[PDB]
């Protein structure tokens, strides 16, 4: 569309949002549908009993708050706007140490749809733990998760 | 809306809300209840004369300023808000670098009761000294401590 | 509440940038110290680990407060609120603060103006060791904390009567040393930016 | 050989002190209790006192009995306030490691040869 | 002063600009102009699969909201300014644990 | 007078473009450096590098902080660099730097009333050391810091 419509249009849908409630905080559940493509399993220690793992995570959500009309493309936003915008409280369980990589920026990604839909991407490096059975060793097979 | 009634109840709470004074300030004692749900036992550290823990730490406790009314009689609300009011300064007297978790976001829960109760929980991975026997070692067995309490306050 | 309008006004026209006294003369911090643990002593990297409780009293004019109330006993909020002296420790290789659950700091403020403000720290110390009679050697390990920016005209330090504490000292993660005692000391030391007033613990 | 040494009054109608001393150890790791034995065999913790200095009480005599330790003395003091003549017993120091217990007497593997204590109204 | 109208110049270029917008949203397509300067090639970890390397990593682009008119063609502006405006998001795909030198 | 120092510091810092540098139109601002080693830690031929700890402290001027009726050298609170212009200095060969944080950021501002400003940071830096091993171990190394 137009720099001055889209401007106004983020400030509209951002004015007025409580990031601190979720986006029905009275009504059903919200679904999040969730995307890994693995970029790396690197490190594998039977020493430390656990594996690193890189990956582009990538989250899918509704917030009808943010629904927007008259701008028929998606909004690929700048990644601060996530600090303003409300986002599921993802953890990994078997995590021993993790980061969102930050080099030239936080690798993390805001699209919104004019349905409202939020994608929300991060790219992660997670360590872990995997508690692996060498009784077998070397002539064995490991169940590894991420949970 | 069905949202603005909760914006304005937590705006309404959070009016006048200092955050720098302990809940029955020069009325009573708070009295926290605490609970801890290990996760797993981490490895133990000769070497350091140490191990690790992963916990649920939670916490909860009254405070007669965050009461409301509203549709529902538990609010459970993002974690951010948790900085926005008064909670305990716990801290673990043997601990050795502890980690707080913030993948993806800050691994916290806040829960507010209709009556004032807060619910207040955070994942942690907490390293602390074990001394140990080791004239018995291989034989050797162990008890090791894990001791938290207020930093600030006292009895 | 009470205690919320004491601490409005006595943070209201605050200026946390200025020390107390920045005109008429040093602000006099009395230090003291609890060493919860020395940890191991590093030969290889010349270095030691301590972990302390370390506490600064001090008077600030500026947040006196007329009350029935004696002390306002807080929590680490307003630390970063008022003014705090720059201490910082001379031979630390490296050093850290406590931050979980909550940064472990206390502060206390009595209607007189004493100021109370403990901290809970873990030092990596260097402390140059000749092992020349190795493994009959001994050696008197420092750790110096001073003043980073005031100079001895605007800060100057003080051991309490209680300067140094102790608990159990031979349940310390010292494998292959015995502590046989502490001492304290105080010196100027001149610099290109003045002359500062230097605290030292030998172990 | 090690023994723990006991120091403290016998008769009393008040106020007391009870001192514990021990030597003979590079083992320095153990928490030091106290147990009492009135007339009816039984073991009763009392107090005890952690290398982290940390109290622990026995809901009986908790407010009333406070302990103490001097580590460079190697020693556990017992400060008796408020006896009444129910107190009347024997008092043994115990030192030893918490394992399984911090409250119960197998836990500890060193006692001493204990005092008697007696109230008279 | 002299530096007024500079400040006045970096307030009405800021003024009404949102960051969170790319240049030419919807409109066209932001060209990056980008090239790299090795300072030091870094070491070879052959039990990682990994090396090093440290560069100066320049990019270039137009933003037409940014234009101005003054004294001096070029400002060489605070690096403070950079978080101020869009800048591209540009990452490293095979990257492992990168750092953005801040000292001092 | 405390109250005095206080409005003067405000004055000061009211309306003060941290963006510009000193003389943004004007000729150069000169920064005079110097630095105290406290110690070399780590020199490691594997990795290369050399461990640094000092005392480094740049002095320049800034006409807009210069202040008249305090004779006095305002010593002020580290966190007032946050709002002052400081110069983007950097080490060239560095790997890995930190400025000690404890009990607070060690960092030192000192205003004098011509606008003088001294700026301290403690700092430990990893720098890299491209050392020539062939005359190992009765070899003579060169080691920088750019
Ligand atoms: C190069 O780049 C580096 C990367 O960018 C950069 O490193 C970063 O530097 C900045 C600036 O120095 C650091 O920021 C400070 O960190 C202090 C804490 O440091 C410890 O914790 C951080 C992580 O911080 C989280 O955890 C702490 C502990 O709980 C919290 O206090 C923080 O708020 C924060 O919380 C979030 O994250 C948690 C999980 O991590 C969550 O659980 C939580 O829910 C939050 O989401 C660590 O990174 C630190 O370690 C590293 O750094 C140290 C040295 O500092 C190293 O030794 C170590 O090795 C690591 O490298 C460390 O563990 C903060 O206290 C500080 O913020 C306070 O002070 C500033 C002063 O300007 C205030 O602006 C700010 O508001 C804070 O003050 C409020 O709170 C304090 C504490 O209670 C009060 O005393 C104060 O009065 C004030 O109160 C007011 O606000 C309150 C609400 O905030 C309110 O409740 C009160 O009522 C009142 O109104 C500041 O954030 C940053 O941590 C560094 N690291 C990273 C990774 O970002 C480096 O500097 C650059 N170098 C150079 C040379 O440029
Ligand atoms: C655990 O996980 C959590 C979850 O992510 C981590 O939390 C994040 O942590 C970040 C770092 O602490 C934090 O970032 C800061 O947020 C502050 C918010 O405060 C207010 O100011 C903004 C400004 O308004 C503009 O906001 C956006 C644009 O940003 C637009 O809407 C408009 O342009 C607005 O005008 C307000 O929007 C807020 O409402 C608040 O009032 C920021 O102030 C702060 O700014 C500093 O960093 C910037 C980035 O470098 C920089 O551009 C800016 O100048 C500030 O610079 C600081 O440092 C310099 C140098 O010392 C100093 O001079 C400055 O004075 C200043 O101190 C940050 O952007 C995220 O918000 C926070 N996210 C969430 C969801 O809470 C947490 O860190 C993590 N823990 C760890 C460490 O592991
Ligand atoms: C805004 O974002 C949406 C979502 O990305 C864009 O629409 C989506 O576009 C993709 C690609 O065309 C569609 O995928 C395809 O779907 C068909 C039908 O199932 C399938 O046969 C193809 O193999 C492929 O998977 C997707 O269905 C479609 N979905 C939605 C929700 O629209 C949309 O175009 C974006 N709008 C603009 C103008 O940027
Ligand atoms: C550390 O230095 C202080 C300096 O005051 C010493 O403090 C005095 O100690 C003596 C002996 O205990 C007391 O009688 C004094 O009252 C203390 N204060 C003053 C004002 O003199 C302290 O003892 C020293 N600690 C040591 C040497 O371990
Ligand atoms: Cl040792």
């Amino acid at each position: 569309g137009n720099m001055s419509f889209v401007k106004e249009t983020v400030d509209k849908l951002l004015k007025g949002y409580d990031i601190r409630l979720r986006p029905d905080f009275g009504g059903p559940p919200v679904c999040v549908g969730m995307n890994i493509d693995i970029a790396s399993i690197d490190m594998v220690s039977e020493v430390n009993m656990d594996y690193t793992l890189t990956m582009y995570f990538q989250q899918y959500w509704r917030d009808k708050r943010l629904a927007y009309s008259g701008i028929p493309l998606n909004l690929t936003l700048d990644n601060r706007v996530a600090d303003q915008l409300w986002v599921p409280d993802t953890y990994f369980l078997n995590d021993k140490k993790s980061f969102v990589h930050g080099v030239t920026v936080k690798n993390r990604m805001i699209r919104l749809h004019p349905d409202g839909t939020v994608l929300y991407g991060l790219r992660i490096t997670t360590t872990a733990a995997c508690m692996m059975d060498l009784r077998r060793y070397p002539l064995d097979e490991q169940n590894c998760t991420l949970e | 809306d069905n949202t603005t009634v909760f914006t304005r109840i937590l705006d309404r709470l959070l009016d006048g809300y200092d955050n720098r004074l302990r809940p029955g300030l020069g009325e009573r004692v708070t009295e926290v209840k605490t609970d801890i749900f290990v996760t797993s036992f981490g490895p133990v550290s000769d070497h350091d004369m140490e191990y690790t823990i992963d916990v649920f730490f939670r916490q909860s406790w009254k405070d007669e300023r965050l009461k409301f009314k509203g549709p529902m009689t538990v609010l459970r609300l993002n974690n951010l808000m948790a900085s926005k009011i008064w909670t305990p300064d716990t801290f673990f007297h043997n601990g050795k670098k502890s980690v707080a978790h913030n993948m993806t976001m800050p691994n916290k829960l806040l829960r507010i009761t209709e009556d004032g109760t807060l619910l207040y929980t955070m994942r942690l991975t907490v390293r602390a000294e074990c001394p140990m026997h080791l004239e018995d070692f291989p034989m050797d067995a162990h008890a090791c401590p894990l001791k938290f309490g207020s930093y600030a306050y006292t009895r | 509440g009470d205690v919320t309008v004491i601490l409005n006004n006595l943070l209201e026209g605050y200026d946390n940038k200025l020390r107390p006294d920045i005109g008429v003369k040093p602000t006099l911090i009395h230090t003291d110290m609890y060493v919860n643990s020395i940890g191991p002593v590093n030969a290889i990297n010349m270095e030691y680990t301590i972990d302390i409780f370390f506490a600064q009293t001090w008077y600030d004019r500026r947040l006196k407060f007329n009350s029935t109330i004696k002390v306002l006993r807080l929590n680490s909020n307003m630390v970063g609120k008022i003014w705090i002296p720059d201490t910082f420790f001379r031979n630390s290789k490296k050093a850290d603060a406590h931050w979980i659950t909550t940064p472990n700091r206390m502060l206390r403020i009595w209607n007189d103006g004493r100021v109370l403000y403990t901290l809970r720290l873990t030092i990596d110390a260097e402390c140059q060791l000749q092992l020349h009679n190795f493994p009959m050697d001994e050696h008197s390990c420092p750790l110096e904390f001073s003043s980073y920016g005031y100079p001895r005209e605007e800060i100057v330090y003080q051991w309490k009567r209680s300067s140094v504490e102790v608990g159990d000292t031979r349940s310390w993660r010292l494998y292959q040393f015995s502590f046989v005692g502490l001492r304290n000391t105080t010196e100027v030391v001149k610099t290109t930016s003045g002359d500062y007033v230097v605290m030292s613990v030998y172990f | 050989q090690v023994q723990l040494q006991e120091s403290g009054g016998g008769l009393v109608q008040g106020s007391l002190r009870v001192s514990c001393a021990a030597s003979g150890r590079t083992f320095t790791t153990y928490i030091m209790a106290w147990f009492r034995q009135a007339p009816g065999k039984e073991r009763e913790f009392l107090a005890a006192m952690d290398q982290g200095r940390i109290q622990y009480y026995g809901d009986s005599v908790r407010g009333r009995f406070t302990i103490s330790r001097d580590y460079a003395k190697n020693s556990v003091d017992l400060q008796l306030d408020g006896l009444r003549p129910e107190d009347t017993a024997v008092y043994y120091c115990a030192a030893g490691a918490g394992f399984w217990g911090l409250r119960t007497a197998s836990s500890y593997h060193y006692w001493g040869q204990g005092t008697q204590v007696t109230v008279s109204s």
